Order: C-alpha cells, then structure tokens, then sequence
RNA sequence: GGUUUCUCUUCAGAUCGCAUAAAUCUUUCGCCUUUUACUAAAGAUUUCCGUGGAGAGGAACAACCCCAAUUUUUUGAGGCCUUGCUUUGGCAAGGCUA
C-alpha cells in the first residue's frame, strides 16, 4: 500500500533477470504497468554476475545501454549498484 | 504593549490647561511651545481623515 | 502615369460619411462598401493616387476618433489628367494646380530636381 | 551599455526529417506573436514594443511534442502583420517550406490574408491555417453556437474559394477534417483541431476511436442519441450539428461558467471536467483564471503541432518542388541534385536571406538555410552574389565563419556545427554581401550556381531625398545608408545624377 | 484500447509469416482484425524440408503470430 | 489592517451600475489615438500643438534646397497631425521623441437592453451573417452505412449545465469595465490617491462648451503630462517612522476619539 | 501509457533495435510503433539464433513477440520518474 | 503542522504609487528699479507622503465484484534418438512422437 517499494529501488542500480536467465545490469530509472524495464548504460552478462572471485569477474560481457524490455518476462529484481549521481 | 486610554483622560487634561495662563502649569508652557515644529503634521493628519459626507 | 493605391478601411456604422468626404478631399474613387458578416462593421474599399496617399491614415483616424482605420497597397498605374507638354500652362509655384496641369507641373518640378 | 539537451536537439538536427520549416503569417494584430509568446513559455519556464506593432520578422527554433510524444524541430518565421513590411513575408516564405496563415475569429478575409495566400500560392508552399482568437465569438461577439458555426464555415469557404482563385490544381480543399486548420485563442491558452479535441475527449472518457471520431465532426454531419450513430441529414430533432453539439455548446458553457458563474458552478463543473483548482488559484481574476483553466483543460498546443506536422514537407521531402524556383537551373548536373539529396553532405550551397546587425557594432548576423552541406566554425566558405554569374567571379568574396548562432526569439544559442535542413545565423560574411547571398564551399571548387535575388509582392513607389546638415559627414551618412540597405529587403537607395541620395520605399 | 494493426498501408501485399513452430508461410496479407489476427490468401508454407506448398486462404492466427515481413516497399 | 479585498460578481455588477454616472462610456483606446501621453511627449519635444491638447515652453529654442519652392508639389498641405504621427519621416532633428502608434483591433461588445433575452442572443445590432458563395462545398465525407457507433458512455462534453444563468450577462459586461471594476480582488488604496475625474478631463472633443471650460480642459491635460514626464523611481530608501518613534516614548498616550473633537482640539492647540 | 512505452513511442524516428522473444535481433530506424507494441521497422539488420545477419526492408511484428529492445544514447534526458 | 495581529530588528522599487507634493544647485526664459517671494524650460541631486522584501519574538485563532490464448499472480514450449562440434563438461543441427 505504501507503494514506495518500487521507486526506492528506482533511481538505484538493479540487476534484472528475465525469464531468459542472464544478468541485465542497469539503473532502475522507472518501471511500467506490465513491469517493463527502461534502464540505461546497461550491460548484458551471460556467463555470470561476478562476486569478488579471486579467479575473475569478466566473462561473457556485452554493452546493451539504454534497453527497454517488456515486463512479460521480467522475473527477478536485485540491487547490484547504488545511484551514480550522473 | 502600549495600550489605549479612556477619552476623558485627555479631555480632562486639555480642558484643564485651557489656554496656558494659569500659573499652575507653567512648564508645559515651554513644552507647548517646542511642540510647534510639528503642528504641520497634526494638520495634514487631521485633514486627510475627514468624514466624507454620508457619515455623521 | 502615376500609381494608385487600393485601401481597405474597416469602419463602424456612422463614419461612412467621414471616409466618403475624406476620399473626395483626396480624389478618392470609392469602389466598394460592404458589411462584415457576424459583426456590425463595414469594410470600404477604394483607390487613391499615390500622391494623395500621404497622411490620409492620420486624417481619417483623427476625424473618426480612430474608429475607422485604413490600410493601403499599390494597385495599378493610371493616366494623370495632365498634358505633359504645353508651354502656355504656367505654374503658380505653391498654390495647388487644378487637374488640367498635374502632369505639366509633375514634369517641370521633377526635371527641375533631376532632369534640367 | 542546454547541457544535456543541445546534444538532443543536434541529433534531431542530423535527423533532418523531424524538422519543420514554416513562415507564420497572416494579417495585422491577429495573434501571431502572442501565440509565439505563450509558446516560448511552454518551451522554457525560464520601437516595436511601444509601437505595439510588429515590424520585422523573427526566427524561432523549438522542440515540441505532437499528440504521441515524438519531439520535433520547429523553425518558425514569425512575420509582420503590417501591409508595408510584406518584404519580410517574402523573405520568410523563401527560407521556410510552408506557410501558416493565422486568421481572426472576428474578421476573416482582408488585405494581408488575401495577398498572403496569393504569395504562398505563387511560391508553392504548404498551406496551413489557424483560426485564432475564438473568445471574440463568445465573450465579445455573443454569438449563439449555430450562427457561430455559420461564421466559421464562412471564413473557411471564403479563404478556400480564394485559394481556388490562385491555384490551378484543387489538389487541396481546406477544412479541419484533413489537418489543414488549427483552432486557437492564443492568449487564453488554447490550441486544438477536431482531432485533438476528440482525442482528449476519449483520453478522459471511454475507449472510443478518437481518429474515426475526428473524421465525423466538421461539415454538416449530425448525431442522433438513441442510434449513437452519425447521420447525414436525418434528425427532425431540429438540433445542432455534430461540431456544434460537441465543441461549441460545451465551450460556450465553459466560458459562460468561467466569467458568469466563477463563484458557485465552477467547483462542481471543475470536478466534472476533472481539473481541481486550489483556493488561491481560484482567488484569481477572471482573465488569468480563464487562461489557467483553459490550459488545464485543453492541454498545451496540440492542434497546431499536430496539424502542422500532418501537412508538412520537412525539407528532406522538401527540396524537390522548391529547387525549381530557388535554383537558377533547378536540376541539371551538379547542385540541383546536390541539394535535392537534402543530406548533410558535401556541396554546401546556402541561401542567406536575412542580416540582423548587432546593437553593439556594425557587423551583421547573416541568416539562411542549409540546402546543401554542413557548415561549421572556422570553415572557409565563399559567397555567391546577386550579380555573380558563372563567369563573373569577382563578385564572390571568400571568407570564413567567426561564430555560429541559432535563434530562439531573443536568446542566442552558439554551437560549432550544423548540417543541411536547418536555418542558421552566420558570423563573418556580412561585409561582402548584400540583401541576399548564396554560400558555397571555401577553396573547394567544383562549380556553383546562384538563386535569383528575392522577388516581392509590393510596388515600391515613395521617394525620399536625404542629406547631412554639414556636407562634411557625408561619408558617415553613406555608411549609414549602407547599413540600412543591408538590413532592409527592398529599401532601395540610389545616388542620383543631381548628386543626391534618394531612397525608394513602400 | 482495442487499437488494431496499422495495416491499411500494409493491406494487399505479399508478406512471409514467421510464427511459432518455426512456422514459415508466404502469402498476400490483405486484412486482419484488431487482435492482430491475419487473413492471408495465396499462402505457400515453407516447411523445414524447404518445400513451399500453396494452400490458399486461411485466418492468420495472431495468437502465436510473431512477425510478417513483406516483399514490396509499402 | 483592511487590505487585499476579494469580491463577488453580483456585488461588482451592482456597484458598476451604481457608479454609472461618474464613469467613462469607453470600451478601448482607439479613441485616444493622437491624445495619449506619448503623443503629448512628442508634441512637447517638437513644439507643435495638437488641436485640443496642452502647450509647453519650447524645449531648446539660413538656406536649404529641399525647401526650394520651384521643386515642390503641394497637393495636400502638411499639418501638425502628420508631423506628430510620423515623427521621423515628417521632421528634421526629431530629438527626445516617443513614436506612439496604435492599430488596436476595435472591440465590439454589445450592450443589452433588458436582462431577459439569453446571454448568447443574436441581436439586430450584429449584421445578419448571410454568408454566400458558389455551390458551397463538398468534403471527403465519410458516409455512414459502412458503420460507426458511439459506445453510450460519453456525452457532449457537458450538457447537464445550461449555457447561461442570472450571472452570465454580468460576467460579460464586467469584462470591459474601467480598471477599478474589471477586477475582482486587489489591494486597497489611500482615500486621496483616487482621482475621480481623470476620465472626464482626458476626453478629446468636448464639442462646444464655453472657452472658459475648454481652456480648463487643456490646462489639466498639461498638468497630467508634466506629472507623467517627470516621474522618478523612488531611487533610495531609509525608513524612519515618526509616529512609532513617538508612541514608543513615555510621554505619548493613545485613544480613539471623535473627529470633530480632535478638530477643536487641534485648533485650540495651534492657537 | 507506460513510461517505457512512451520512451518507445518518442523513439519513433530515432536509431534503435530489438531482440524478439526467440533470441534473434533486428536493428533499424523508427518507422512505426504503438501503445499496443506493434513494431514497424525499416531498413533493418537481422541477426539470427546462430548469428546470421542481413538487411530486411520493412516489417510489423506483434508486441508480445519482443523481449528486449535497444535505444540510442538520446532519450534518457520525464526525469521526474 | 497554518492564518490574523502586536511589536522588535533588517533590505529594495529600474518603467510607480493606474496617485503624484516640495526643496537645493548649474544654466537659459520672464516679470523689473534692490533682495526675498515668483515665472517656465532643461540638467543634476534631495526631503517628504505611502508601498515592497527579509528576519525575530509575541499574541489570538484553526489541529495533536468479476478475469484473461500476442507482453507477466492458470497457459499444451513437452521429452528423447542420432549427428557435428569442441579437452569432458556443454553448444548447434535433423527426426520420432502421443
Ligand atoms: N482578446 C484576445 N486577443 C488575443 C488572443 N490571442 C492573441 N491575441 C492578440 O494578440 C496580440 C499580441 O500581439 P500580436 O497581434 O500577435 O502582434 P502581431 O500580430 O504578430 O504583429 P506582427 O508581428 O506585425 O504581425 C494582442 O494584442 C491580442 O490582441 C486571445 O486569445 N484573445
Ligand atoms: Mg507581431
Ligand atoms: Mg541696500
């Protein structure tokens, strides 16, 4: 009911997981009705999201950017970064 | 704060003094005089609030 | 040949007489007068020589209290009533010449400035 | 005596096909500069004045949402409404691709309206019409809605018959159904077409097809309630027509409620129209109120931008019917086709039709459109005169660019690069050039042609001889007559054989 | 709401339907409904075996309809 | 403190009707075309005089060729109205001049006779429209009988309200009222700062009242123009308050008394 | 409508791309778009499930058939959120 | 958590205060025997009658029921065989189904 739980992680970074399983790293600048995600400077990660591994953190990486996805497949939402004040 | 008074107060002082001839007051003499420098303020003030003939 | 101006003067009802008189003063040739539909206004249209086109705006607005208002465009040239070449027509040099001599003077003064 | 957004406008620049080049024209006093003013506020929340008459025209460049949200680049050449400054209408119709005639609800057809449709026909532009100042039918005129519609239909039929007078091909008949004419009352914050009127009708109410609905309203169609079905003549209900029923009647009450029942009926009707208003903003006086309420109901500007984009060439479509008149050849081998691309590319053949001098100095700011090429700072460019013919090259003075400006009405916007499709104010090529110039590549020679120097509507007939009081300062007086000749389109000066300085004017 | 395909300009032209199943047909797309359904005549299905076999008029199910790609410049 | 009033439109229309006598029956400014402050400023500067306007002392104080009487054509003789309408065309050395002009779109707001007939009501005053043409037109007319139909939720956007009321013709009349009335809310002024007769002496053609009163007209015009011309922004501020500085002292008391009483008081004190 | 859908609508005309539900990508300029997601694109490139890339002239594809879609560096500029 | 109001402190009108008074100085103008008191233009500066901005206290008064087959809370996307691949992992391909 308090309805901020969306916007509070909005304006913050987010790792979005679609029903395709990969990691889409982008700023949650907003949501939509169907739960679509329009997030900029985004990165497409396929091998993993890296978590302080002495081996490495950069495998299967591409730059997507300003991506606008339809929320039909928007599955999981996590916080991967804080706001960059840009 | 500074607060108002009954009108009869001033009215009494003024009809008391009248025209300053009685040796009773004898110092408001000089203060009265010194008040002349502002008599053109009193007159402008009085005349700009005059009663606007529909009121009695 | 001197040019003519087409003028389109919106006017309230009364000053029709006024615009008529003023145009007569300046050799008018009012052609048209017809209302504006959806308003109690008239629009009058007329020619007037480029010569007498001068200050006619101010004259009209003054006489009618600005109620009327004149806008003007060149429309066409035309023959001036004058005989450009007659020596027996002389110039009273400041009084206004009557129509038989407008082109006579016009030439004399124009060359006097320019043509010698 | 725009950091994150000028990049955006520049990408729209390089788009060259979200951009619209029009001259905003009409008769005197008819609302033009007021609409533009309210519009500059819509954009930034951020002699002429005392004369109350607009004298010279001004260019504006803005980024506007249409009724779906796509931002557009708008080049608007707002003209004078005075008969004698029609040379400004000439320069505007040159450097822009269409015309918007704005006409008063109170007058309709007069001199500048008529001869402006004439000029736009003889130069083959797009034909837009915005009927403006619609309160002058309601509060000023007190016209019941049916006869209101009568007058509107009349203005439309008169202007249309007159365009039929000047146009061989009846490719276009104008009426608000097609995207020809906006309805506006510029100061009272109103712009609409049947389109956007019915679209907000829908956006507030049920789902109904806004576009098909807009197809139903103007022009003698009725609607019967029980059917809910639009009909050619068959109510003996003896009622109004769809346009009246749906636009006039409601807004007639809207106004009559604003000005008559400002106190009581406005709260309830304000609810019913969905807009709330706070106490202090209903504590306003009647005209500021009506302006704010009309904004909060009718939305920003949409009739205008919608109709305009809907009937705009956009120089990329643009160039082709123009190079016929613009260019001295039209299309032969090199440069007709070069510009015809309308691409940001190569040739750089330009048409500068304005020169606005700095209040500070003697210099100008040249102003014209990029038909070909891409002009940037420090770029050497060689100008093509009015007397420059292919085998008369002395006339071509060769120069560079000092700085680059773009115009919102009276704020100056400097950047380093601009491509084809736009207008631009050039610094540096004033001193060589005269009323009109046509710009080409600097030290790059393939070969160039020129446009015919601008032709006018008006006959210049008035004769004025001028002298300094002491003949000593005659060369300075000559400097002044230069500067006026360059800053004015058809003011023509001559040093007459009598030794004098005559000016010929309107 | 209930906005249909902007298929007026797209009506009356041969497009290839790529839908589910890897489902490939060709056919002249001349009409549809606002559910994004098609009614495409002269449809020649391009099976995996490569064969294009013509079956004629059908109702082009937008339900799993992925995309139509035309052969003209309309 | 008695400021910043807000009023009801009934109130305003009644008042208007009551102050109808001391008021101007003008609707716009195309009356005062060559009769406004700026025209007067130009005149004053050129030492010319409008027929019915004021006169001022001249501002400052051999041969020419354009004045050669052999080269001129006088078809219509120049007059001071022209020399003031176009200051720069019709005058050499035009200095300290304001160029005033006005093509104000004439306003046509039609007075009603009774309150009775509706707010919107075509009156004979308007000229009957009767727009004529050829075979008028035809349109890209989307005939029905293909189909169209209105889901009966919408309505003509408001039909539940009548177009007019017992407040409408007022609310229209109050749209062209002199500045005091054409408002509804604003501050209150001092009692002196209200000139009732300005609209009276500012009129253009008094049309045949004695030379006495016409000269009076013009000299009031002159005073007005000079006041307008010599106006300074207040330019500076320090902010003594004589009477507060007085009241904050131990010798001054205060009261509310009757005017006439303080009047006889003041006279006695002065004597 | 939705804020991403509005970003897409205003993206009519700008340079964009899409990745449809099946894992192939098509890039193009903005030709057409709807609030119902029916995507009209032109002069596009196509890159398939192995990577086959080419040109496609014009197309219009259902909304649900799109999963991801690439916008250019312009629109990020309703920053009220 | 807001107005009204009292008082206390502090800064400004660049078109005002939809009104408009006086003074000083420099110079022309006029009245004319001298000075004051005046005329009526210009320029430069001021006082006064009001207003605006800020802040501080202080006071009074308001108040702790239906629902999903193209975009997500129903959706049949199901399996495997074989092959090629690559270090295994795993990838991609055809087929059989029921
Ligand atoms: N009454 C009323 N007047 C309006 C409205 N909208 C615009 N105007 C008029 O617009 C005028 C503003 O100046 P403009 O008439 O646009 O100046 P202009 O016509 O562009 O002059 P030019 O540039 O020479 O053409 C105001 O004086 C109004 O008379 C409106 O909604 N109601
Ligand atoms: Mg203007
Ligand atoms: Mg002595």
């Amino acid at each position: 009911g308090k309805s901020s739980k969306m916007l509070q992680h909005i304006d913050y970074r987010m790792r979005c997981i679609l029903q395709d399983g990969r990691i889409f790293i982008g700023t949650f600048k907003a949501f939509d009705k169907h739960m679509n995600l329009i997030l900029c400077d985004c990165d497409e990660f396929r091998k993993i999201k890296p978590k302080n591994s002495k081996q490495a953190e950069r495998e299967e990486k591409r730059v997507l950017g300003l991506v606008l996805l339809r929320g039909e497949n928007l599955v999981s939402m996590t916080v991967e970064g804080p706001p960059p004040k840009d | 704060q500074k607060e108002d008074m009954p009108p009869e107060h001033v009215r009494k002082i003024i009809r008391d003094h009248g025209d300053m001839t009685n040796r009773k007051f004898r110092h408001d003499k000089r203060v009265y005089l010194g008040a002349l420098k502002y008599m053109p303020h009193a007159v402008l003030k009085l005349l700009e609030n005059m009663p606007m003939p529909w009121e009695q | 040949m001197e040019p003519y101006y087409f003028v389109e003067v919106q006017a309230p009802a009364d000053c029709v007489s006024a615009v008529y008189t003023v145009l007569a003063r300046r050799r008018g040739h009012v052609t048209q007068d017809a209302p504006i539909p959806g308003s109690p206004l008239y629009t009058i249209k007329a020619f007037i020589p480029a010569i007498d086109s001068f200050g006619f705006e101010t004259d009209l607005r003054t006489h009618t209290q600005g109620q009327a208002f004149s806008l003007s465009v060149f429309h066409h040239w035309q023959i001036v009533p004058g005989d450009p070449l007659d020596k027996s027509i002389v110039i009273r040099p400041l009084e206004p010449q009557p129509a038989p001599h407008l082109a006579r003077e016009f030439m004399i003064k124009t060359r006097r400035r320019k043509g010698l | 005596t725009t950091v994150y957004e000028m990049d955006f406008l520049a990408d729209l620049m390089d788009n060259s096909e979200l951009i619209r080049n029009v001259t905003l024209c009409g008769h005197l006093h008819h609302g033009k500069t007021c609409f533009v003013d309210c519009l500059i506020e819509q954009t930034h929340p951020e002699t002429e004045q005392e004369r109350g008459v607009g004298i010279k025209s001004t260019p504006v460049t803005v980024v506007l949402p249409d009724t779906k949200g796509k931002s557009y680049l708008f080049n608007i050449m707002d003209t004078p409404g005075h008969v004698n400054f029609s040379d400004e209408v000439t320069a505007g119709l040159r450097i822009s691709d269409g015309v918007v005639l704005f006409i008063d609800a109170a007058e309709g057809v007069m001199l500048n309206t008529e001869r402006l449709i004439k000029h736009a026909v003889q130069e083959r532009l797009a034909v837009t019409v915005c009927i403006n100042k619609i309160d002058r039918l309601i509060l000023e005129l007190k016209l019941p809605p049916t006869d209101a519609y009568y007058k509107l239909r009349h203005i439309v039929d008169e202007v249309n018959g007159l365009i039929s007078m000047y146009s061989t091909d009846e490719n276009l008949i104008l009426s608000p159904l097609l995207g020809n004419v906006c309805f506006s009352s510029s100061q009272y914050s109103i712009c609409f077409t049947l389109g956007s009127f019915a679209k907000i009708y829908a956006d507030t109410f049920g789902d109904i097809n806004y576009q098909e609905f807009a197809k139903r309203l103007w022009g003698d169609i009725y609607f019967n309630p029980k059917t809910r079905k639009f009909t050619k003549k068959a109510p003996t209900s003896s009622s109004q027509r769809s346009f009246v029923e749906f636009i006039l009647e409601p807004l007639y009450k809207i106004l009559a409620q604003v000005v008559g029942d400002v106190d009581t009926s406005l709260p309830r009707t304000l609810d019913e129209l969905g807009i709330h208003l706070t106490k202090e903003e209903l504590k306003l006086n009647i005209r500021p109120l009506l302006r704010l309420v009309c904004k909060k109901f009718f939305g920003e500007f949409t009739g205008f931008v919608d109709m305009c984009v809907q009937h705009i060439p956009s120089p990329k479509v643009g160039a082709k019917p123009k190079i016929e008149h613009t260019y001295t050849g039209g299309v032969d081998s090199d440069l007709g086709e070069a510009m015809s691309d309308c691409d940001p590319d190569g040739p750089l053949m330009c048409h500068t039709t304005k020169m606005y001098s700095t209040d500070d100095g003697v210099q100008f700011h040249a102003f014209g459109r990029v038909l070909s090429g891409t002009i940037h700072a420090g770029q050497p460019v060689k100008v093509l005169g009015e007397n420059y013919t292919l085998e008369d090259e002395e006339d071509s003075q060769i120069c560079t660019v000092g700085r680059l400006w773009i115009s919102v009405a009276r704020y100056h916007i400097e950047v380093n690069r601009v491509p084809a499709g736009n207008w631009v104010l050039i610094e540096g090529v004033d001193q060589p050039i005269v009323k009109t110039a046509t710009i080409t590549e600097p030290r790059g020679n393939e070969e160039a042609q020129i446009f015919r120097p601008l032709k006018f509507n008006t006959t210049s007939v008035i004769k004025i001889a001028v002298e300094p009081v002491n003949p000593s300062e005659l060369p300075k007086m000559l400097d002044g007559l230069r500067k006026v000749n360059k800053s004015y389109p058809s003011l023509t000066t001559k040093v007459e054989e009598s030794g004098e300085h005559v000016i010929l004017g309107t | 709401k209930a906005h249909p395909p902007e298929l007026k300009k797209f009506m009356d032209k041969k497009l290839s339907l790529k839908l589910n199943g890897g489902r490939h047909v060709q056919g002249i797309l001349r009409g549809f409904d606002p559910f994004m359904n098609l009614v495409i005549d002269e449809c020649v299905e391009m099976a995996t075996s490569g064969q294009q076999n013509n079956i004629g008029m059908v109702v082009i199910r937008g339900n799993s309809i992925i995309m139509l790609e035309a052969l003209e410049r309309v | 403190t008695y400021q910043r009033w807000q009023f009801t439109l009934p109130m305003m229309s009644t008042l208007y009707r009551l102050a109808n006598q001391l008021l101007t029956d003008l609707v716009d400014d195309n009356y005062f075309y060559l009769f406004d402050l700026k025209a007067f400023f130009t005149s004053k500067a050129l030492n010319m005089a409008i027929p019915g306007g004021p006169k001022f002392e001249p501002l400052v104080r051999d041969w020419n060729e354009f004045n050669d009487i052999n080269k001129i054509i006088i078809r219509q003789p120049i007059r001071t109205e022209y020399k003031i309408a176009f200051p720069y065309l019709y005058n050499n050395l035009p200095h300290h001049v304001h160029l005033t002009w006005y093509h104000t779109p004439n306003v046509v707001f039609i007075k009603t006779e009774d309150p009775d007939l509706p707010a919107f009501y075509f009156d004979p005053l308007i000229n009957p429209i009767s727009h004529r043409h050829s075979v008028k037109s035809q349109e890209p007319l989307p005939d029905d009988d293909e189909e169209f139909e209105l889901p009966e939720f919408v309505e003509p956007f408001l039909k539940d309200t009548p177009l007019y009321t017992d407040n409408t013709a007022n609310g229209i009349a109050l749209l062209w009222a002199p500045r005091p009335f054409n408002l509804r809310s604003g501050r209150t002024r001092r009692a002196l700062d209200i000139p009732l007769v300005k609209n009276w002496y500012r009129e253009h053609c008094p049309a045949g009242q004695p030379v006495k009163v016409r000269v009076s007209y013009q000299k009031l015009l002159k005073y007005y123009v000079l006041n307008a011309l010599k106006h300074r922004p207040p330019k500076a501020q320090k902010k003594r308050y004589l009477f507060r500085s007085f009241k904050a002292t131990k010798f001054f008391q205060s009261t509310k008394l009757d005017w006439v009483e303080v009047g006889l008081q003041v006279c006695r004190q002065g004597y | 409508i939705g804020v991403p859908i509005k970003v897409l609508h205003e993206a009519e005309g700008h340079i964009v791309t899409c990745e449809t539900n099946t894992g192939e990508v098509y890039r193009g300029k903005l030709i057409e778009a709807e609030d119902n997601m029916n995507c009209q694109m032109s002069n596009i490139t196509v890159t398939y499930r192995d990577g086959r890339v080419a040109q496609l002239e014009q197309v219009y594809i259902r909304g649900s058939k799109i999963r991801f879609l690439i916008l250019p560096d312009m629109l990020k500029n309703m920053l009220k959120s």
